[PDB]
């Protein structure tokens, strides 16, 4: 099965496009590569619990 | 009999294209006279309003920043007894053999989290990494291994 | 009495001025209305 | 030469099955007709338009109160009023009428079932004019203009009728040619015949059904249906004709089409068959069928449905007795 | 016109996405369903389920005169199951018993009952 | 000015036909390199090896036509000489060679050095040995696989071009 | 469009945000934008030099026009963003589920997780450009694989309603103030785009030897 | 669930399952049919 | 005088195969036997080719019209024949502006599969529905009720933007094909549809290579048909010489 | 391994057992139900805070019109949406590194991303299940087998590593002259 | 359970053999017959052609109905019926056991169906009534309609057997409703054949050419039915040239009137002077007109000629 399904994914032109869905993997990191502008360190005039 | 009762008493005639406001302020015509009336309306809703922040943007820094720009450095800190907890966990996992379930690459990859967890690799760690990958025959990774603590 | 009623009947507003005329429709707007909200 | 135009189409009766043809082409002409919508009561027009337009069409609409308005704004009229009176008012007796001030090249079809003289009077007018009449009777009920499910039995030329199709499919499943010049307006006269034919039958069934001891009306129809014998008018008239045989006291319910109806659509048969000079009577059960349905219409009952003959078999009996 | 604006093509201004199409296909343009014919082990529906009927509170045996046919058992779906008027139970167990067949299993499993 | 749909006439032809005006004015012309060097290729196909002369047969032979149906020429239905596979029977070996560049830059998202096809060529090389020796070192065949370069980057002086298309059409010249 | 009974006002401001009058950069920074801007621009500009077929003038003119003023907020010359398709894995099922994924229904999945969702982040995470975009894939109902539109994207974030119809880039001033300056990870991306065939296959790559032909 | 076709084993017994859980011989092979399927 | 109550001639679209198929069987019945052709979709119009693909071997159906078969569903139980006309599965693309797709071929350029690895759907298993067997159901959700106009109402296939939902339509199943006496299912590719690039002869010609295959199933069917009731319908019998 | 069982919820090897993802519904009516790829621990920990190990997306099984339609219309856009959002770095994190375990709901789902195969149980009615035959499929082996070398190079590549420089990035990455 | 089939006419033999064929030895089959050679001829042929359950012959009901459970009769005439279920010395019903059955497939009357169903009730035994409509070719292949009318429980245990040689089963009701839905079947399926009669005359006489396309309008439109649909293809031809006879057909005028024979003994009452029939008795007239001219075994189409004799009988009753 794997080959003669890997034979006819060769001959075909239209499956041999990337997908960038199953290709890779991007940021596999904790955390984010940029800032999203949060945290806000402050609290808000309706809040008492500060820190 | 149905449809004959149900007329349009919901919807209304649309605004002309230089129509007036319903308290009759207009924009480009009529100045000064305009009012702001964002201090009648209630001060909280218990959900936004269809024009709640419909219109908002942000600063041109948040979208030209390069990557990892943001991250300020801190010192965490850590029991003698934590760093000899961590050390040896990170030691252990760089020398797990390869074959079975883990692959050469993942000496390597627990290389690296030690540094991204903001801990200090020590020789000793650096000189598995490298006895493992070369033992695995992975060469380029142990050259990749070295560039590592030098780029530390 | 609405929340937007200080808006709409604020003296020589523009409603204000239609509620004035739609009260007594041939009144002077120059000097026919009232300042104060008392009725 | 001319410029690019969205052909002009105008919907003219807006009775009960003439707003479902209006509200089938606003919703599915997709900005390509700018729609015309007459009527005498221009409220009523302007309502069918409000309603149309907040429920959400796909074309411009115009409202129009008199016809010289619509017949230099349209290009293509489809003109569905109740009676015959009122389509040779609107189409050639009143002063402004479409045929008798109709444009070269202007098309009319009208759906009312009108007598094949009066179609013929038509069309003869609107080639003298120039312009293009199909006689298009249609049949199906408001619920079917809503489905889109509509007979057109089109007589006219095949050119018209072929450029027409389009506007036709819209509202209208089921579209034949079948001739010209009348030829829709005398297959309409054989179906209407046709369905008194069968409701009188299918009445007279349900009757026996009832009277031999059967009070199982849905398998009986099923029976019927995988039989040799089953018409499209029991199906429809099946449970209206237990609920109102095995309850003999109750009046029937009103419906869209009824017994008059049928009388007036049936008046253009009577006036249209041959065999004058021997004095026209060669068809005994489509005799029958009339007798009961005008006893029916005499009892009072005749804006009632079709199904109302059951309490009057037996009093177009004794009119028949009477002779 | 018969909006007071002369000048819109719709008086009350809908959202243009309130006039765009809605395309439709069907799942039998995808798949088709057919009918895996009566075999010797089940010849006939009243058998097929019979052989269903292996639990105290799933009695499918006793919907034999529910279903005129084969075809008309192996046509029906779920919503026309309880509209001939079946349990919840009952209804799931002839439904699962019809497509394990047409998936290639037959009814062959042992009545737990006793 | 929308005509009224008796027949189930389609929104739109083709996948990309909408996608190509969301393309800005030099990355139309970018595509459009390409995109035409597919089709001409393409269509010259079926009339590979056909001489002058038979062409001009074809186009008298093929002589029903009707207001605009088609020239008997871009997508000739005439019966091809040489049996091929894969690709080959709707390219020529030139563009077989040309759209692994293609796939190549489009991956590499920019200028890259040579080596990164010069493995993909010679597995079709391998792959091809009569259009191979037949097509390899030719002046055609050489221009038609380079014209692809300066989409890299459209507006570069011609000794930015020529210096980077210097190593492709050394490997190509081989 | 309005409804009965609800007396609807007017907003002055898109957003609350600094006046440019604050600040010596801000105030240049919107001279030069107002510079850069038209005044009034029409049909004819250059802004609308996209619509270059008759049929584009008039989808775009005619209805649908407010959402197409309203799929971006700034002036552009496209309008939207080309679409694209992706290759399907080889399913080593084969025949037996190649009718799978094909469907009544368009399935539109869209990423989420760390670095992906930010609103801040908007413009750049729906860039083409950009190496981490937000990997949106649609499956039409024919098991078609295809990227997304700048809608659909755009339909993920929180809504942006607001349109600058005077701004336009290329008349951007340049030469006078406008005068731009200036590890082995990119490497390793560059091997992780780059093809692997050779891995099969200073021992250089070279031409088959014709034996054949000898 | 494993499955208990009606023509496995029965275990002659009452007082516990009426039904073994053996198979024969065909039940074995065929399992292997759905295995491989499976497996693939 | 026949013993059959009709036989109906479902598809897709009613303007190429289905009506080729009718006229055919028309002219082999001799008009003997009722037979009603209809589509799913009526919107559209009789081919030109097929009009003269089918003059070219004498019958001309001109006169006949596209139609759908809504009024036959109401009815479908008497008739007692359902010839629907389809195409391929394998073949079948969603999209009308492509040619069709590539079977699966079974046992070098195309792949062969292993028959008993890829077995083939056993042909003596029935169709319960294919793709000619749906009706269209039309739905309209105004905003003038007001259970519909209502902020929290699910009738809707969208939210924040406008209320309800004009005029849509959706298919319903008929898993009816069944209880007709005679059901068949013939695979045929599409015809009314020109390619990309196609030319007007090549055009015709698949009309023409179409109409070959309709021409033996109907002779097909009626022969069966005539071991069925018994009687004689090929009466005509003057075509299959040819 | 209670005295008396969970008769309605019973469960393999006990608790908390794997993760699973799981398609997790809300106690709503089926008119406003909606689901959400979550992954968890088979047994349903209903005790702690922290009730799921991680959130993948979200589903909405309602189909919804496209809004989208005018925008570069393509093939068949204008049909019915099925939104969802999906995480597929921890999808690929959570199915590789940590072996979790696949519900065949969730399964299908994400055969429509193109992120898995088609599943198990997303069986098509017509074709029957193959019938294999040793003979036949050693034939088959025999005719087209890979060559070790061939096969052993893609298995590292699919599995053990896919960045392997070539002798020019190593040429490359060489230092220079000075070696300093 | 052991199921025993009597009538063997020319109807009867198919319902034996598809009760032969379908049984697979799950139950026991019986055949009786008034001469035992040709049972014996039947069952030769069935086992020929394959019988997977033993079959025994019998030449008297006493035999018949102390052996079997289920009796199936599938006779010619009302007499022959009654004379197999009540006025024999072994009659059926009046031997009945206290729990057999015993289900009738002539067309009887109403009353007929009125005495059985008393003395099967009187005995203990359940009669029910299933009069078969359908071709002996559609026998063969096993589609008929049966009407079954009696106690539900046991048309219930009756549904697996009627399927073995039965497509459409209903139950119309109890007391032997079965025979009131035959009856009336075939009166409307003369009166809808009368009716498609007038159309077409009348489309004949507007002078309306292609009938071809009216065929499918009056099928599409309402007032359509299945008579019209099948005698209009051979109507347009016979209007347009009445000279030609009409063809003989196996359903023919004579058997619509002898199946029709049993509505006056069926309605309660004749004496009114009255007709609270108008298109049924109109229907009446022309198939009586058309039988006394000569073509009562022609085609059901042969109507259009005798319509206006339609009119006499009419005109002067």
């Amino acid at each position: 099965f794997r080959d003669v399904e890997e034979r006819r994914h060769s001959r075909d032109v239209v499956n041999e496009l990337p997908n960038p869905w199953y290709d890779y993997v991007a940021h596999a990191l904790p955390f984010p590569d940029r800032d999203a502008g949060y945290p806000d360190e402050y609290g808000d005039l309706g809040q008492w619990r500060a820190p | 009999k149905v449809d004959s009762f149900h007329a349009n008493t919901q919807y209304q005639h649309a605004w002309p294209l230089l129509s007036h406001d319903d308290l009759g302020n207009s924009d480009q015509s009529n100045n000064t006279k305009n009012i702001m009336y964002s201090m009648y309306m209630p001060k909280r809703n218990k959900g936004t309003a269809p024009w709640f922040r419909g219109a908002d943007t942000y600063s041109v820094k948040y979208c030209e920043q390069g990557r990892y720009e943001y991250q300020r450095y801190l010192m965490i800190n850590r029991f003698p007894s934590e760093y000899k907890k961590h050390f040896l966990s990170f030691l252990s996992n760089i020398r797990m053999s390869s074959g079975s379930a883990t692959i050469p690459q993942e000496a390597l990859h627990w290389l690296l989290r030690m540094i991204v967890d903001n801990f200090n690799p020590q020789h000793v760690h650096y000189i598995a990494a490298m006895k493992t990958l070369q033992s695995a025959g992975e060469l380029d990774m142990a050259r990749d291994v070295w560039k590592i603590m030098e780029r530390q | 009495v609405p929340r937007i009623y200080y808006a709409w009947m604020r003296p020589g507003s523009f409603t204000r001025r239609r509620f004035e005329k739609m009260r007594n429709p041939f009144v002077d707007l120059e000097t026919g209305t009232s300042l104060y909200f008392r009725d | 030469s001319a410029i690019k135009r969205s052909l002009n189409v105008g919907v003219v009766g807006m009775g009960n099955m003439g707003v479902p043809i209006a509200r089938n082409l606003g919703f599915k002409a997709r900005s390509a007709m700018y729609l015309q919508i007459h009527s005498r009561a221009l409220s009523k027009a302007k309502r069918v338009c409000d309603d149309l337009s907040v429920d959400g069409a796909t074309c411009a609409m115009r409202i129009h109160d008199r016809y010289s308005t619509m017949t230099k704004w349209c290009d293509v009229i489809v003109l569905a009023l109740a009676d015959v009176k009122a389509s040779r008012h609107a189409l050639l007796e009143d002063n402004e009428s479409l045929i008798m001030n109709a444009r070269k090249g202007q098309i009319i079809v009208d759906h009312t079932t009108v007598d094949a003289e009066t179609s013929r009077e038509c069309a003869h007018e609107a080639a003298r004019r120039g312009a293009y009449f199909l006689d298009a009777p249609m049949s199906g009920s408001p619920r079917a203009c809503f489905n889109g499910q509509l007979l057109l039995m089109v007589g006219g030329d095949a050119e018209t009728f072929q450029k027409m199709l389009p506007i036709f499919h819209m509202y209208a499943d089921n579209v034949f040619h079948m001739g010209e010049s009348g030829s829709g307006t005398a297959a309409k006269m054989i179906s209407q015949a046709l369905v008194a034919s069968h409701n009188a039958a299918a009445a007279e069934a349900l009757s026996m059904a009832h009277a031999l001891g059967i009070e199982d009306q849905s398998k009986l129809v099923q029976v019927l249906d995988a039989s040799w014998g089953s018409s499209t008018m029991l199906r429809r008239n099946a449970p209206l004709l237990q609920d109102l045989i095995r309850n003999p006291d109750k009046t029937p319910p009103t419906s869209a089409v009824s017994v008059d109806r049928l009388l007036s659509d049936l008046a253009h048969l009577d006036a249209s068959l041959p065999k004058r000079g021997g004095e026209d009577e060669p068809f005994p059960v489509f005799d029958a069928a009339l007798r009961s349905l005008a006893a029916a219409s005499d009892a009072g009952m005749g804006d009632r449905d079709l199904a109302s003959v059951v309490h009057y078999i037996e009093a177009g009996e004794a009119e028949l007795r009477n002779r | 016109t018969y909006g007071p604006h002369k000048s819109y093509k719709y008086t009350y201004m809908p959202d243009p996405r309130k006039l765009a199409p809605i395309e439709t296909t069907q799942r039998s343009e995808i798949v088709p369903q057919s009918i895996r014919p009566p075999t010797s082990y089940v010849p006939n529906h009243e058998t097929f389920l019979e052989r269903a009927d292996i639990h105290r509170l799933r009695p499918t045996s006793d919907f034999k005169a529910s279903f005129k046919d084969w075809n008309d058992l192996f046509t029906c779906d779920k919503r026309q199951l309880r509209v001939r008027g079946i349990p919840r139970m009952t209804r799931d167990a002839i439904r699962t018993a019809v497509q394990a067949f047409q998936n290639g299993n037959p009814p062959e499993r042992f009545d737990t009952k006793e | 000015v929308a005509k009224l749909q008796h027949n189930p006439a389609p929104t739109t032809l083709n996948f990309y036909e909408k996608s190509f005006q969301q393309l800005s004015d030099v990355q139309q012309r970018q595509t459009g390199l390409l995109i035409g060097a597919a089709v001409g290729d393409a269509a010259a196909r079926a009339l590979d090896g056909y001489t002058a002369e038979e062409v001009a047969a074809v186009a008298a032979e093929s002589g029903s036509l009707q207001d605009e149906d088609e020239d008997p020429v871009v997508f000739a239905s005439v019966t091809p000489r040489e049996h091929k596979s894969g690709l080959l029977r709707h390219h020529s070996y030139t563009f077989y060679l040309f759209s692994q560049l293609l796939r190549v830059m489009a991956t590499s998202r920019g200028d890259f050095p040579v080596q990164y096809v010069k493995n993909e060529w010679v597995a079709t090389a391998r792959a091809h040995p009569d259009c191979f020796v037949r097509e390899h070192a030719s002046l055609l065949h050489v221009l038609c696989i380079t014209m692809q370069l300066p989409v890299i980057y459209p507006w570069a002086d011609d000794s930015t071009l020529r210096e980077y298309a210097s190593d492709f059409l050394e490997f190509l010249t081989e | 469009a309005r409804k009965h009974g609800l007396f609807y006002g007017k907003m002055r401001f898109a957003e609350q945000k600094i006046t440019f009058y604050s600040d010596r950069f801000l105030f240049r920074d919107l001279v030069n934008r107002r510079e850069a801007s038209y005044a009034n621009v029409w049909e004819m500009d250059d802004p609308y030099r996209f619509l270059q077929t008759e049929q584009d003038y008039e989808d775009y003119w005619g209805d649908n026009y407010d959402v197409y003023r309203r799929m971006f907020p700034e002036m552009i010359g496209r309008t939207g963003e080309p679409v694209q398709q992706y290759g399907q894995m080889p399913i080593w099922a084969g025949p037996h589920r190649q009718h799978a994924n094909k469907s009544e229904h368009n399935w539109m999945f869209a990423e989420i997780g760390v670095n992906v969702g930010h609103e801040a982040l908007k413009k750049l995470e729906l860039d083409p450009t950009n190496e981490k975009r937000r990997r949106f894939v649609i499956r039409q109902p024919d098991g078609t694989l295809r990227s997304a539109k700048m809608s659909e994207m755009r339909a993920w974030y929180w809504k942006e309603e607001w349109a600058d119809f005077r701004f336009w880039a290329p008349q951007m001033e340049w030469g006078i103030e406008n005068t731009p300056s200036q590890a082995d990870f990119r490497k390793q991306r560059r091997i992780q785009s780059r093809p692997v065939k050779w891995f099969y296959e200073e021992r250089e790559v070279r031409w088959p030897d014709v034996i054949n032909a000898a | 669930r494993q499955i208990r076709p009606y023509y496995n084993l029965p275990s002659k017994s009452e007082h516990g399952r009426k039904m073994t859980g053996f198979l024969t011989p065909y039940r074995h092979w065929m399992w292997k049919q759905n295995e491989l399927w499976r497996n693939v | 005088s026949t013993s059959s109550r009709g036989i109906l001639i479902a598809g897709l679209t009613n303007r190429a195969r289905t009506q080729m198929a009718e006229g055919i069987l028309r002219r082999l019945t001799a008009g003997t036997i009722f037979i009603k052709s209809g589509g799913v979709h009526h919107e559209s119009t009789i081919h030109p080719l097929a009009v003269k693909v089918m003059k070219d071997i004498g019958i001309d159906i001109s006169k006949q019209s596209v139609t759908s078969l809504e009024a036959a569903r109401r009815q479908q139980n008497t008739y007692d024949v359902y010839i629907s006309i389809d195409c391929s599965y394998e073949r079948r693309t969603l999209d009308k502006s492509q040619p069709p797709r590539a079977e699966v071929r079974r046992r070098d350029d195309p792949v062969r599969y292993d028959p008993l690895l890829v077995p083939r759907t056993p042909s003596h298993w029935s169709v319960g529905v294919d793709a000619t067997d749906v009706r269209r159901r039309w739905q309209i959700w105004s905003p003038r009720d007001p259970s519909i106009f209502h902020e929290t109402s699910t009738r809707k296939f969208q939210d924040h933007l406008y209320e309800g939902e004009p005029l849509f339509m959706q298919l319903r199943q008929c898993p009816w094909r069944t209880q007709a006496k005679v059901s068949e299912r013939w695979e045929m590719d599409e015809v009314a549809i020109r390619y990309p690039v196609e030319r007007h002869s090549a055009h015709e010609l698949r009309f023409v290579q179409a109409r070959e295959q309709l021409l033996q199933r109907s002779f097909d069917l009626l022969t069966k048909l005539e071991k069925h009731y018994g009687e004689r319908l090929l009466l005509d019998r003057a075509l299959l010489e040819e | 391994a209670r005295a008396v069982i969970k008769r309605r919820s019973p469960q393999l090897w006990g608790a908390p057992g794997a993760p699973i993802i799981r398609m997790r519904g809300h106690h709503v009516v089926w008119k406003f139900q909606s689901y959400d790829l979550v992954v968890e621990h088979t047994h349903k920990r209903r005790n702690s805070d922290i009730r799921l190990l991680h959130y993948l997306g979200k589903h909405c099984p309602h189909p919804q019109k496209s809004l989208w339609s005018p925008d570069t219309p393509v093939a068949q856009d204008r049909h019915l949406f099925m939104l969802t959002t999906v995480d597929i770095d921890a999808f690929k994190y959570w199915f590789g590194v940590k072996r979790c375990r696949l519900s065949m709901k969730p399964w299908a789902l994400l055969a429509k991303a193109g992120l898995l195969p088609p599943s198990l149980t997303q069986n098509s009615k017509i074709m029957p299940k193959p019938l294999f035959d040793k003979e036949s499929l050693m034939r088959y082996y025999l005719a087209n087998r890979k060559d070790e070398d061939v096969m052993a190079r893609e298995k590292y590549l699919n599995y053990e590593n896919s960045m392997v420089k070539t002798e020019e990035e190593r040429a490359a990455e060489r230092p220079v002259a000075p070696y300093l």
